[PDB]
Protein backbone atom coordinates (compact mmCIF):
# COMPACT_ATOMS: atom_id res chain seq x y z
CA UNK A 1 0.00 0.00 0.00
CA UNK A 2 2.70 2.37 0.91
CA UNK A 3 6.33 2.82 -0.11
CA UNK A 4 8.80 5.06 1.54
CA UNK A 5 11.90 6.75 0.25
CA UNK A 6 14.01 9.01 2.72
CA UNK A 7 16.09 11.74 1.89
CA UNK A 8 18.38 14.87 3.40
CA UNK A 9 21.61 12.79 4.99
CA UNK A 10 25.04 13.92 4.47
CA UNK A 11 28.01 14.81 6.24
CA UNK A 12 27.93 17.42 8.91
CA UNK A 13 29.93 19.32 11.96
CA UNK A 14 29.69 18.00 15.57
CA UNK A 15 26.81 20.23 17.09
CA UNK A 16 24.93 20.73 13.71
CA UNK A 17 21.37 19.99 12.06
CA UNK A 18 19.96 18.20 9.47
CA UNK A 19 16.20 17.68 8.67
CA UNK A 20 15.05 14.15 7.26
CA UNK A 21 12.14 13.52 4.97
CA UNK A 22 10.54 10.68 4.40
CA UNK A 23 7.84 10.72 1.17
CA UNK A 24 5.10 8.46 0.48
CA UNK A 25 3.18 7.16 -2.18
CA UNK A 26 0.32 5.70 -1.03
CA UNK A 27 -3.50 5.03 -0.64
CA UNK A 28 -4.43 6.45 3.19
CA UNK A 29 -1.36 8.19 4.43
CA UNK A 30 -3.01 9.43 7.16
CA UNK A 31 -4.17 6.62 8.57
CA UNK A 32 -0.59 4.83 9.11
CA UNK A 33 1.20 5.63 12.12
CA UNK A 34 4.95 6.36 11.44
CA UNK A 35 8.32 6.10 13.53
CA UNK A 36 11.99 6.18 12.60
CA UNK A 37 14.43 3.93 13.03
CA UNK A 38 19.00 4.22 12.95
CA UNK A 39 21.22 1.21 12.46
CA UNK A 40 24.95 2.24 13.74
CA UNK A 41 27.39 0.42 11.98
CA UNK A 42 28.47 -3.27 12.98
CA UNK A 43 25.12 -2.79 15.65
CA UNK A 44 20.96 -3.66 14.69
CA UNK A 45 18.42 -1.11 14.13
CA UNK A 46 17.69 1.31 16.72
CA UNK A 47 14.16 2.97 18.24
CA UNK A 48 14.79 6.66 17.53
CA UNK A 49 10.75 8.35 17.69
CA UNK A 50 7.34 7.14 16.70
CA UNK A 51 4.31 9.21 15.57
CA UNK A 52 0.58 9.40 15.80
CA UNK A 53 -1.63 9.20 12.92
CA UNK A 54 -2.77 12.94 13.99
CA UNK A 55 0.68 14.15 14.31
CA UNK A 56 0.00 15.12 18.50
CA UNK A 57 1.60 12.35 20.06
CA UNK A 58 4.66 11.96 19.30
CA UNK A 59 7.43 9.58 21.69
CA UNK A 60 11.31 9.12 21.37
CA UNK A 61 13.86 6.91 22.59
CA UNK A 62 16.12 7.95 25.75
CA UNK A 63 18.83 8.71 23.71
CA UNK A 64 17.89 10.96 21.66
CA UNK A 65 15.14 12.71 23.39
CA UNK A 66 15.18 16.49 23.72
CA UNK A 67 17.44 16.47 20.92
CA UNK A 68 15.11 15.11 18.43
CA UNK A 69 11.82 15.57 17.28
CA UNK A 70 9.97 14.17 14.86
CA UNK A 71 6.79 15.51 12.63
CA UNK A 72 4.04 14.79 9.56
CA UNK A 73 2.40 16.43 7.18
CA UNK A 74 -0.70 14.38 5.96
CA UNK A 75 -1.26 16.91 3.64
CA UNK A 76 1.83 15.90 1.85
CA UNK A 77 2.28 12.22 3.10
CA UNK A 78 5.77 13.49 4.43
CA UNK A 79 7.00 12.83 8.06
CA UNK A 80 10.37 14.73 9.18
CA UNK A 81 13.19 14.04 11.77
CA UNK A 82 14.37 16.99 13.16
CA UNK A 83 18.28 16.03 14.15
CA UNK A 84 19.88 18.82 16.88
CA UNK A 85 23.05 18.94 18.53
CA UNK A 86 24.37 15.80 16.23
CA UNK A 87 26.99 14.16 17.96
CA UNK A 88 30.19 11.93 16.72
CA UNK A 89 27.72 8.71 18.14
CA UNK A 90 24.75 10.07 16.00
CA UNK A 91 26.17 8.75 12.71
CA UNK A 92 24.26 6.02 11.26
CA UNK A 93 22.13 4.84 8.59
CA UNK A 94 18.26 6.76 9.68
CA UNK A 95 15.42 4.27 8.33
CA UNK A 96 11.54 5.47 7.91
CA UNK A 97 9.01 3.17 8.95
CA UNK A 98 4.90 2.83 8.93
CA UNK A 99 2.27 0.93 10.36
CA UNK A 100 -0.58 0.22 11.99
CA UNK A 101 0.75 1.04 15.90
CA UNK A 102 2.66 3.78 17.24
CA UNK A 103 5.45 1.59 18.97
CA UNK A 104 8.94 0.96 19.49
CA UNK A 105 8.92 -3.10 18.17
CA UNK A 106 10.89 -2.68 14.64
CA UNK A 107 8.79 -5.85 13.96
CA UNK A 108 4.85 -3.82 14.26
CA UNK A 109 5.90 -1.72 10.81
CA UNK A 110 4.66 -2.94 7.91
CA UNK A 111 6.09 -1.07 5.20
CA UNK A 112 9.30 -0.01 5.11
CA UNK A 113 12.08 2.47 3.48
CA UNK A 114 16.05 2.46 2.13
CA UNK A 115 17.58 4.34 4.30
CA UNK A 116 19.61 7.88 4.22
CA UNK A 117 23.56 8.21 5.34
CA UNK A 118 24.28 10.58 8.12
CA UNK A 119 27.71 10.82 9.57
CA UNK A 120 29.01 13.47 11.74
CA UNK B 1 -30.07 -4.23 33.71
CA UNK B 2 -30.18 -0.65 32.63
CA UNK B 3 -29.47 1.22 29.46
CA UNK B 4 -27.37 4.10 28.79
CA UNK B 5 -26.03 4.90 25.32
CA UNK B 6 -27.00 2.07 23.44
CA UNK B 7 -25.08 -0.18 26.14
CA UNK B 8 -26.49 -2.95 28.16
CA UNK B 9 -24.71 -2.44 31.68
CA UNK B 10 -24.73 -5.18 34.56
CA UNK B 11 -23.08 -4.87 37.39
CA UNK B 12 -21.01 -7.84 38.02
CA UNK B 13 -19.07 -7.16 40.95
CA UNK B 14 -18.94 -4.37 43.72
CA UNK B 15 -21.55 -2.41 45.44
CA UNK B 16 -22.25 1.47 45.20
CA UNK B 17 -24.44 4.02 47.33
CA UNK B 18 -26.78 6.39 45.28
CA UNK B 19 -25.90 10.22 46.33
CA UNK B 20 -26.75 13.32 44.77
CA UNK B 21 -23.66 15.70 43.93
CA UNK B 22 -23.69 19.16 42.80
CA UNK B 23 -20.65 19.48 39.81
CA UNK B 24 -19.34 22.56 38.11
CA UNK B 25 -19.42 22.22 34.13
CA UNK B 26 -16.77 23.75 32.13
CA UNK B 27 -18.85 26.59 30.82
CA UNK B 28 -19.46 27.03 34.76
CA UNK B 29 -23.06 25.56 34.60
CA UNK B 30 -24.30 23.40 37.58
CA UNK B 31 -25.95 19.64 37.47
CA UNK B 32 -27.51 17.31 40.00
CA UNK B 33 -25.94 13.94 39.41
CA UNK B 34 -26.73 10.75 41.19
CA UNK B 35 -23.05 9.68 42.28
CA UNK B 36 -22.82 6.10 42.52
CA UNK B 37 -20.43 6.37 45.48
CA UNK B 38 -18.36 3.00 45.58
CA UNK B 39 -15.98 0.35 43.74
CA UNK B 40 -18.21 -1.28 41.27
CA UNK B 41 -17.68 -3.77 37.86
CA UNK B 42 -19.59 -3.70 34.82
CA UNK B 43 -20.12 -5.56 31.25
CA UNK B 44 -20.78 -2.96 28.42
CA UNK B 45 -22.96 -4.88 25.45
CA UNK B 46 -23.66 -2.84 22.30
CA UNK B 47 -23.96 -3.58 18.54
CA UNK B 48 -20.90 -3.03 17.15
CA UNK B 49 -18.90 -3.13 20.58
CA UNK B 50 -18.36 -4.84 23.74
CA UNK B 51 -16.64 -4.06 26.85
CA UNK B 52 -16.16 -4.35 30.45
CA UNK B 53 -15.67 -1.33 32.93
CA UNK B 54 -14.39 -0.68 36.08
CA UNK B 55 -15.24 2.55 38.04
CA UNK B 56 -14.72 4.28 41.72
CA UNK B 57 -16.81 7.18 43.30
CA UNK B 58 -16.58 9.46 40.29
CA UNK B 59 -13.45 7.71 38.95
CA UNK B 60 -12.91 5.45 36.20
CA UNK B 61 -10.21 2.52 36.80
CA UNK B 62 -10.41 0.35 33.65
CA UNK B 63 -12.15 0.25 30.58
CA UNK B 64 -11.27 -3.30 28.27
CA UNK B 65 -13.06 -2.45 25.17
CA UNK B 66 -13.12 -5.00 21.79
CA UNK B 67 -15.53 -3.82 19.02
CA UNK B 68 -15.98 -3.79 15.02
CA UNK B 69 -14.81 -0.32 13.87
CA UNK B 70 -12.84 2.13 15.10
CA UNK B 71 -16.01 4.43 15.28
CA UNK B 72 -17.61 1.72 17.42
CA UNK B 73 -14.64 1.48 20.22
CA UNK B 74 -15.00 5.38 20.30
CA UNK B 75 -18.80 4.83 21.01
CA UNK B 76 -18.17 2.66 23.89
CA UNK B 77 -14.76 5.02 25.64
CA UNK B 78 -17.16 8.14 25.91
CA UNK B 79 -19.99 6.35 27.52
CA UNK B 80 -17.81 4.83 30.09
CA UNK B 81 -16.52 8.64 30.15
CA UNK B 82 -19.41 10.08 31.30
CA UNK B 83 -20.86 7.19 33.20
CA UNK B 84 -18.00 7.07 35.08
CA UNK B 85 -19.09 10.96 36.34
CA UNK B 86 -14.98 12.29 36.56
CA UNK B 87 -14.13 15.73 36.71
CA UNK B 88 -12.12 15.56 33.58
CA UNK B 89 -15.23 14.97 31.40
CA UNK B 90 -17.34 17.42 33.67
CA UNK B 91 -14.80 20.25 32.87
CA UNK B 92 -14.49 19.77 29.19
CA UNK B 93 -18.17 20.85 28.66
CA UNK B 94 -17.59 24.16 25.73
CA UNK B 95 -21.38 25.51 26.62
CA UNK B 96 -24.30 25.84 28.51
CA UNK B 97 -26.33 21.49 28.43
CA UNK B 98 -30.03 22.20 27.69
CA UNK B 99 -32.17 19.67 29.48
CA UNK B 100 -34.69 19.76 26.78
CA UNK B 101 -34.37 19.39 23.23
CA UNK B 102 -36.17 21.69 20.33
CA UNK B 103 -38.68 18.84 20.48
CA UNK B 104 -39.83 18.67 23.44
CA UNK B 105 -37.11 15.81 24.90
CA UNK B 106 -36.67 16.26 28.19
CA UNK B 107 -33.07 14.73 29.34
CA UNK B 108 -31.16 14.05 32.53
CA UNK B 109 -28.02 15.67 32.97
CA UNK B 110 -26.08 12.27 32.47
CA UNK B 111 -27.83 11.72 29.23
CA UNK B 112 -27.11 15.84 28.66
CA UNK B 113 -23.42 14.91 29.21
CA UNK B 114 -23.58 12.25 26.80
CA UNK B 115 -25.27 13.99 24.18
CA UNK B 116 -22.69 16.59 24.26
CA UNK B 117 -19.66 14.13 23.88
CA UNK B 118 -21.85 11.98 21.18
CA UNK B 119 -21.12 14.90 19.12
CA UNK B 120 -17.66 16.37 19.55
CA UNK B 121 -15.57 14.39 21.48
CA UNK B 122 -12.02 16.46 21.16
CA UNK B 123 -12.36 18.54 24.12
CA UNK B 124 -12.84 15.02 26.17
CA UNK B 125 -10.04 13.13 24.69
CA UNK B 126 -7.31 15.63 24.95
CA UNK B 127 -7.98 16.38 28.29
CA UNK B 128 -8.91 13.14 29.79
CA UNK B 129 -4.93 12.49 29.95
CA UNK B 130 -2.43 9.74 28.53
CA UNK B 131 -0.44 6.89 30.56
CA UNK B 132 2.40 4.74 29.67
CA UNK B 133 1.09 0.54 29.21
CA UNK B 134 3.02 -2.94 29.42
CA UNK B 135 3.07 -5.36 26.67
CA UNK B 136 0.15 -7.56 27.90
CA UNK B 137 -1.03 -9.95 25.74
CA UNK B 138 -4.04 -9.68 23.98
CA UNK B 139 -4.38 -6.07 25.66
CA UNK B 140 -3.40 -3.42 23.28
CA UNK B 141 -3.71 0.94 23.32
CA UNK B 142 -5.54 3.81 21.86
CA UNK B 143 -4.84 7.57 21.67
CA UNK B 144 -6.84 10.23 21.64
CA UNK B 145 -6.81 10.37 17.99
CA UNK B 146 -7.31 6.39 17.96
CA UNK B 147 -4.46 5.85 16.98
CA UNK B 148 -3.34 2.08 18.39
CA UNK B 149 -0.18 2.24 20.73
CA UNK B 150 1.91 -0.59 22.62
CA UNK B 151 3.68 2.16 24.75
CA UNK B 152 0.95 4.58 25.70
CA UNK B 153 -3.07 4.58 25.80
CA UNK B 154 -5.82 6.91 27.07
CA UNK B 155 -5.64 6.58 30.71
CA UNK B 156 -6.95 3.43 31.82
CA UNK B 157 -8.46 2.13 28.58
CA UNK B 158 -7.35 -0.78 26.65
CA UNK B 159 -8.47 -2.07 23.48
CA UNK B 160 -8.46 -6.18 23.39
CA UNK B 161 -8.66 -6.80 19.65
Amino acid sequence: QVQLQESGGGLVQPGGSLRLSCAASGRTFSMYAMAWFRQAPGKQREFVGTISRSGDYALHADAVKGRFTISRDNAKNTVYLQMNSLKLEDTAVYYCAAGAYHSKDKTLYDYWGQGTQVTV
Amino acid sequence: SFSFGGFTFKRTSGSSVKKEEEVLTGNLQTLKIRVHEGYEEFTMVGRRATAILRKATRRLIQLIVSGRDEQSIAEAIIVAMVFSQEDCMIKAVRGDLNFVNRANQRLNPMHQLLRHFQKDAKVLFQNWGIEPIDNVMGMIGILPDMTPSTEMSLRGVRVSK
